[PDB]
RNA sequence: GGGCCUGACUGCGAGGCCUGCAAGCCGAGCAGGGGCGAAAGCCGGGCCUAGUGAACCGGUGGUCCCGUGUGGAAGGGCCAU
RNA sequence: UGGUGUUGGCUCUUGGUCGCGCCUGCGUAGGAUAGGUGGGAGCCUGUGAACCCCCGCCUCCGGGUGGGGGGGAGGCGCCGGUGAAAUACCACCCUGGCGCGGCUGGGGGCCUAACCCUCGGAUGGGGGGACAGCGCUUGGCGGGCAGUUUGACUGGGCGGU
RNA sequence: CGUAGGGUUAGGCGGGACCUAAGGUGAAGCCGAAAGGCGUAGCCGAAGGGCAGCCGGUUAAUAUUCCGGCCCUUCCCGCAG
RNA sequence: GUAGGGAAACCGAGUCCGAACAGGGCGCAGCGGCCGCAAAGUCCGCGGCCGUGGACCCGAAACCGGGCGAGCUAGCCCUGGCCAGGGUGAAGCUGGGGUGAGACCCAGUGGAGGCCCGAACCGGUGGGGGAUGCAAACCCCUCGGAUGAGCUGGGGCUAGGAGUGAAAAGCUAACCGAGCCCGGAGAUAGCUGGUUCUCCCCGAAAUGACUUUAGGGUCAGCCUCAGGCG
RNA sequence: UGGUUCGUGGAGCCAUGGGGGAAUCUGGGCGGACCACCGCCUAAGGCUAAGUACUCCGGGUGACCGAUAGCGCACCAGUAC
RNA sequence: AGCCGGUAGCGGGCGUGGAUCCCUGGAUGUCCGAAUGGGGGAACCCGGCCGGCGGGAACGCCGGUCACCGCGCGCGCGGGGGGAACCUGGGGAACUGAAACAUCUCAGUACCCAGAGGAGAGGAAAGAGAAAUCGACUCCCUGAGUAGCGGCGAGCGA
């Protein structure tokens, strides 16, 4: 779970309250905390991968931006990609940010 | 999603008409075959410019073929 | 042993008992509204001392005090429980 | 361990929700087996009649409907009986069911294109395959481990208070 | 032990200018909030492997290390096949 | 600070409860002849006590955060070396017997082994000294393995809630039922002790209530101190 | 989930790990769940002296110490060990 | 107007012809150390290419340069490491307090990591909040220990 490639998301801390009880609102004594648990909540990540320029290019992004990357792809027509390596692919891909 | 179907398929529709599909399908199918293209914003403009170039062409050969058709008969 | 009854009252309360605090006990009497007696009067449960639980939390029913500009509303408050 | 994301295609299967074709609905009384709210004073037949027979269908045991074939033009309303409501024909929807369609809900099977693995060979082939891995959420199993508690009296503990 | 002066001589002995063992790392590349962890191929890692000297004389002391006599090992240049 | 009461709205020397204009609760106002003086009130300093700070001082067992260690010991990895000397004599083979052939048997050759004796070598049984010893684990004799599950040499790898363990919670730099150093930290300690020059003045309690209270804390009683009552 | 005074409460506001998911001034978010209404601002790029914090350090000043004090170090001190 | 530190001496020269000394700039500046051609157990061993000395080819010394990353159309630009606290961010305890203890507290505290500067952060409103108003970020006083939140306990706290 490292970092997502196009926004940045990245796991973050987060807490966990165990509670028990019955709540004020529904008529009981109230809802108590009978535990606290610290946690990293961790993005939902993938490997998109996109063919660009004959070349098989990997992506690490979230599941909810997907089409930010065919957005990119699409968009960077303009710009000649053909004799680069993957890696510098990968690397002007992000150039329209 | 919404995509462009750029060959006719079967159970699809026309040639260049607007059908939305279960985006996944068209990421792990359509898309890197060449088949679909997801419609955007700019490709509503080059829809529009192919199919009314297409019309640029075609106003001009019939509106032709009528002038010629007032200088015979 | 029988009759009629709801004072197993509301709003209060002189002062004392007890007494480290919190507390528990006694209480005439004034007002509203009431029972009974012919009347005088008597009735704030039981012949008396044990038959009990402090704060915190929420409910229930009412009250109609508050209402984060504002009018509602949420939720509290008060009362009794 | 359910649900949703990575995450798709096809078909079968029935089910929930919508647009239709639709057929079905039997108390007294009352032609026949009475769906309601509104419309109604005339509608069909060469988009071939009364009637007949060869089959489906719903059958409240009488029929309804689709009809076919022949005959080929004649019959059913308001009126009245009649009950609370009366009848042809054309609208708005019900009860229940079927045939198509929107949108869905799961399972059965098929495919491969996401995903994993693998192949001196790697834009390829092969296997598994929308499963698993992985994100969050839901509950459960949870001395494997972590933080704590396990009253005081008392000629300590036990008893007892 | 307290003071100053003198004493360790190598193409041959061990070792580097060689190789590789665990392992240390570590191009490709994988993984991780950071710091980092991992990684066929590579580099590194000796008493293991590869390597060409035996003997005597000698000084206050070093000696297969200087000297001696007698063997050898690497590279360059010359010539010849 | 000068005005308070009520939950509050709100009212106000009153206000709340209340029907009450009931009763109650809670609060309302200097000395002498405009002035002198005093005071409700405010401000600073100096001293008591209390609070929050480490809080009068010395002290842990220990919890965690990060660094340092496997030159000891424990395991394993790589590459080396070594185990004087004797006993006993498995298979196997040649010579013979056996049976129809075999199984099998005695002699020679023949040399196996978590075999024996026993030095170097690894031990640590038994007693004797040693006990401010030679030494924070020694000396003597005696004793078990001693070619194996062996001995050690070097390079190495493995660690703090982890390692390693042919198992003792044994060791991981001589004190390991949770390692050493530094830091949060001056942890905390109702518990132990000590609490430093001088004279005058008064003089306790060791009881009651309740307290996870009992060798600790609230309050009451008992001492002392300025002001006032007499 | 975290911040805010807010420990889940009537719990708004700022940021988001998860699924979805708009719209362009007639557009959007805030005024504490919510609705109506009325006021304030323009999110999804970023930049920016001044006023503040500190001490290796130069200096000046003290009802701060005068070698068990003042810093581990007034002396060859992060040194002996 | 004396000096060549400490530092006197053995034993030697210099200084009004301005030496000793203080400030500034430049040269130089072995080796190690971000180390940096390359290995590696710091101050060590060993090589590429090119220019140079010995008589120099075998051998040695000297001269310059030779690692990685990111950016810009093999060449250039830069990037790492350091420091007394003090900054922001990403991470993020416990003793203890609650006279015990688990929600609570110590507490964003220590330490951990990263980067930045002589400051940092921050910064010109989808702000505040009822005031017909106020108009950037930071710092101080005050609000007030008010509002509030809290096994509504301890304590916290705009
Ligand atoms: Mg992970
Ligand atoms: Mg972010
Ligand atoms: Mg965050
Ligand atoms: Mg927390
Ligand atoms: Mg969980
Ligand atoms: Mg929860
Ligand atoms: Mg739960
Ligand atoms: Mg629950
Ligand atoms: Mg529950
Ligand atoms: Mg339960
Ligand atoms: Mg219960
Ligand atoms: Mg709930
Ligand atoms: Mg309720
Ligand atoms: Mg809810
Ligand atoms: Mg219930
Ligand atoms: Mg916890
Ligand atoms: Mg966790
Ligand atoms: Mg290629
Ligand atoms: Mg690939
Ligand atoms: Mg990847
Ligand atoms: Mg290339
Ligand atoms: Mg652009
Ligand atoms: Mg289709
Ligand atoms: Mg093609
Ligand atoms: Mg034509
Ligand atoms: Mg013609
Ligand atoms: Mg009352
Ligand atoms: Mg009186
Ligand atoms: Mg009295
Ligand atoms: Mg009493
Ligand atoms: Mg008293
Ligand atoms: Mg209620
Ligand atoms: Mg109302
Ligand atoms: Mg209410
Ligand atoms: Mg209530
Ligand atoms: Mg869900
Ligand atoms: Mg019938
Ligand atoms: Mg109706
Ligand atoms: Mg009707
Ligand atoms: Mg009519
Ligand atoms: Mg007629
Ligand atoms: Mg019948
Ligand atoms: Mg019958
Ligand atoms: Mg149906
Ligand atoms: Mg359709
Ligand atoms: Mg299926
Ligand atoms: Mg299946
Ligand atoms: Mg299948
Ligand atoms: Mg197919
Ligand atoms: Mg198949
Ligand atoms: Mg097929
Ligand atoms: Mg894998
Ligand atoms: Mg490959
Ligand atoms: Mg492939
Ligand atoms: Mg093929
Ligand atoms: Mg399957
Ligand atoms: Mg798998
Ligand atoms: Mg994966
Ligand atoms: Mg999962
Ligand atoms: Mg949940
Ligand atoms: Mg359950
Ligand atoms: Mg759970
Ligand atoms: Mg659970
Ligand atoms: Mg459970
Ligand atoms: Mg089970
Ligand atoms: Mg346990
Ligand atoms: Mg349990
Ligand atoms: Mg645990
Ligand atoms: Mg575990
Ligand atoms: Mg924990
Ligand atoms: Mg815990
Ligand atoms: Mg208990
Ligand atoms: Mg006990
Ligand atoms: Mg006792
Ligand atoms: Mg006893
Ligand atoms: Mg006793
Ligand atoms: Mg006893
Ligand atoms: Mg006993
Ligand atoms: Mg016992
Ligand atoms: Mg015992
Ligand atoms: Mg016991
Ligand atoms: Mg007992
Ligand atoms: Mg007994
Ligand atoms: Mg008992
Ligand atoms: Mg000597
Ligand atoms: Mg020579
Ligand atoms: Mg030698
Ligand atoms: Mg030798
Ligand atoms: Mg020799
Ligand atoms: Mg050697
Ligand atoms: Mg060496
Ligand atoms: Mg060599
Ligand atoms: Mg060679
Ligand atoms: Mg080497
Ligand atoms: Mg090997
Ligand atoms: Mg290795
Ligand atoms: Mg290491
Ligand atoms: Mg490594
Ligand atoms: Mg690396
Ligand atoms: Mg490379
Ligand atoms: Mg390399
Ligand atoms: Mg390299
Ligand atoms: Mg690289
Ligand atoms: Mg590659
Ligand atoms: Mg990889
Ligand atoms: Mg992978
Ligand atoms: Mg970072
Ligand atoms: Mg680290
Ligand atoms: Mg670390
Ligand atoms: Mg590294
Ligand atoms: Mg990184
Ligand atoms: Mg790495
Ligand atoms: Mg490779
Ligand atoms: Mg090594
Ligand atoms: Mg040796
Ligand atoms: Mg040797
Ligand atoms: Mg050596
Ligand atoms: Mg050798
Ligand atoms: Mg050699
Ligand atoms: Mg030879
Ligand atoms: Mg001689
Ligand atoms: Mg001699
Ligand atoms: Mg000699
Ligand atoms: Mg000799
Ligand atoms: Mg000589
Ligand atoms: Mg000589
Ligand atoms: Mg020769
Ligand atoms: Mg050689
Ligand atoms: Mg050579
Ligand atoms: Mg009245
Ligand atoms: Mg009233
Ligand atoms: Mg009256
Ligand atoms: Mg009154
Ligand atoms: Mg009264
Ligand atoms: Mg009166
Ligand atoms: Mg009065
Ligand atoms: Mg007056
Ligand atoms: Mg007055
Ligand atoms: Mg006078
Ligand atoms: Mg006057
Ligand atoms: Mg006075
Ligand atoms: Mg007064
Ligand atoms: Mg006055
Ligand atoms: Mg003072
Ligand atoms: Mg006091
Ligand atoms: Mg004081
Ligand atoms: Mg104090
Ligand atoms: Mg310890
Ligand atoms: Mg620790
Ligand atoms: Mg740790
Ligand atoms: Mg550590
Ligand atoms: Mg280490
Ligand atoms: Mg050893
Ligand atoms: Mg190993
Ligand atoms: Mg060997
Ligand atoms: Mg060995
Ligand atoms: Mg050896
Ligand atoms: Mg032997
Ligand atoms: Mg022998
Ligand atoms: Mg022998
Ligand atoms: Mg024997
Ligand atoms: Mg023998
Ligand atoms: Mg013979
Ligand atoms: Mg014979
Ligand atoms: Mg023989
Ligand atoms: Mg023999
Ligand atoms: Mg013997
Ligand atoms: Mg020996
Ligand atoms: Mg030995
Ligand atoms: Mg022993
Ligand atoms: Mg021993
Ligand atoms: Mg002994
Ligand atoms: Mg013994
Ligand atoms: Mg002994
Ligand atoms: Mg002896
Ligand atoms: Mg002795
Ligand atoms: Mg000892
Ligand atoms: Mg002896
Ligand atoms: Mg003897
Ligand atoms: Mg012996
Ligand atoms: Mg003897
Ligand atoms: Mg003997
Ligand atoms: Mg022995
Ligand atoms: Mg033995
Ligand atoms: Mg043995
Ligand atoms: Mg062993
Ligand atoms: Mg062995
Ligand atoms: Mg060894
Ligand atoms: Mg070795
Ligand atoms: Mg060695
Ligand atoms: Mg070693
Ligand atoms: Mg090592
Ligand atoms: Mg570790
Ligand atoms: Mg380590
Ligand atoms: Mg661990
Ligand atoms: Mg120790
Ligand atoms: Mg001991
Ligand atoms: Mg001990
Ligand atoms: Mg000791
Ligand atoms: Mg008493
Ligand atoms: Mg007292
Ligand atoms: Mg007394
Ligand atoms: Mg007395
Ligand atoms: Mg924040
Ligand atoms: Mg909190
Ligand atoms: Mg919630
Ligand atoms: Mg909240
Ligand atoms: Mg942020
Ligand atoms: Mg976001
Ligand atoms: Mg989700
Ligand atoms: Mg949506
Ligand atoms: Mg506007
Ligand atoms: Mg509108
Ligand atoms: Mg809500
Ligand atoms: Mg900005
Ligand atoms: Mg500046
Ligand atoms: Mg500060
Ligand atoms: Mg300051
Ligand atoms: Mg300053
Ligand atoms: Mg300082
Ligand atoms: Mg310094
Ligand atoms: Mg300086
Ligand atoms: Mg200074
Ligand atoms: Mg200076
Ligand atoms: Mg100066
Ligand atoms: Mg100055
Ligand atoms: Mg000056
Ligand atoms: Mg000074
Ligand atoms: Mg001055
Ligand atoms: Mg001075
Ligand atoms: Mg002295
Ligand atoms: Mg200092
Ligand atoms: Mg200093
Ligand atoms: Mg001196
Ligand atoms: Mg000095
Ligand atoms: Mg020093
Ligand atoms: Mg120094
Ligand atoms: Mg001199
Ligand atoms: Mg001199
Ligand atoms: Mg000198
Ligand atoms: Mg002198
Ligand atoms: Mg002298
Ligand atoms: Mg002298
Ligand atoms: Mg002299
Ligand atoms: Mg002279
Ligand atoms: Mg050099
Ligand atoms: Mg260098
Ligand atoms: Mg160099
Ligand atoms: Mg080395
Ligand atoms: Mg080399
Ligand atoms: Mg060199
Ligand atoms: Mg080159
Ligand atoms: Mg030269
Ligand atoms: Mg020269
Ligand atoms: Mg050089
Ligand atoms: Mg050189
Ligand atoms: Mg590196
Ligand atoms: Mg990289
Ligand atoms: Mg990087
Ligand atoms: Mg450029
Ligand atoms: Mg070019
Ligand atoms: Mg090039
Ligand atoms: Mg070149
Ligand atoms: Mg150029
Ligand atoms: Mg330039
Ligand atoms: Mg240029
Ligand atoms: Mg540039
Ligand atoms: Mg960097
Ligand atoms: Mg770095
Ligand atoms: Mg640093
Ligand atoms: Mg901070
Ligand atoms: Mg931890
Ligand atoms: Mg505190
Ligand atoms: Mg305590
Ligand atoms: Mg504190
Ligand atoms: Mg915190
Ligand atoms: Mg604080
Ligand atoms: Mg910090
Ligand atoms: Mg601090
Ligand atoms: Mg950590
Ligand atoms: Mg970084
Ligand atoms: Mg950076
Ligand atoms: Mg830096
Ligand atoms: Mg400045
Ligand atoms: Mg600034
Ligand atoms: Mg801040
Ligand atoms: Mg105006
Ligand atoms: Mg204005
Ligand atoms: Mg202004
Ligand atoms: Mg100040
Ligand atoms: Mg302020
Ligand atoms: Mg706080």
């Amino acid at each position: 779970s490292k970092v997502c490639e196009i926004s940045g998301k990245r796991p973050i801390v987060a807490n966990s309250i165990q509670r028990r009880g019955k709540a004020k609102r529904e008529g009981g004594v109230g809802k108590k905390t009978t535990g606290i648990s610290k946690r990293r909540q961790y993005p939902n990540l993938q490997k998109v991968r996109v063919r660009v320029a004959g070349q098989e290019i990997t992506f690490r992004v979230a599941a909810s931006h997907i089409p930010k990357v065919y957005e990119l792809v699409e968009r960077a027509k303009g710009l000649k990609l053909e004799g680069l390596s993957p890696k510098e692919i990968k690397k002007e891909l992000l150039k329209l940010l | 999603m919404k995509v462009i179907l750029l060959e006719p398929l079967e159970n699809l529709g026309d040639v260049g008409q607007v059908v939305d599909v279960k985006p996944g399908y068209a990421r792990n199918y359509l898309l890197p075959r060449g088949l679909a293209v997801l419609a955007t914003e700019s490709n509503l403009k080059a829809l529009e410019a192919r199919i009314r170039a297409q019309a640029k062409r075609l106003a001009e050969r019939k509106a032709e073929a009528e002038r010629l058709k007032e200088i015979l008969e």
